């Protein structure tokens, strides 16, 4: 992660997002392209609320 | 339906065919009449006032 500024943005919009299965009651990790990515503005400045 | 991009599955055709029904209310009022009535109506005697 640790990167310049524009860049480090410019991939946190990419890729730094998971994906959680909606289907089912426990959270599991999906597989890449059956349904839309989650932002998480918590991955950027990698702390918690 | 929507074109999908590269990477993610496709939507199918699909044709959905439903039915309607109707439903049934009948309504009643009744109304009445004495013998006395219907025997002044239709017989009159002695035509007096």
């Amino acid at each position: 992660a640790n990167k310049t500024l524009f860049k480090t943005i410019d991939e946190y919009l990419l890729r730094a997002k998971d994906c959680i299965r909606g289907d089912t009651d426990t959270q599991y990790v999906c597989v890449e392209g059956t349904e839309q990515l989650i932002e998480n503005p918590c991955r950027l400045t990698q702390e918690a609320l | 339906r929507v074109a999908s991009g590269a990477g993610l599955p496709t939507s199918r055709q699909t044709t959905i065919m439903v039915t309607k029904y109707s439903e049934k209310s009948p309504i009643t009022i009744p109304f009445e009449l004495s013998a006395a009535c219907l025997t002044y109506l239709r017989e009159t005697f002695e035509g007096t006032i």
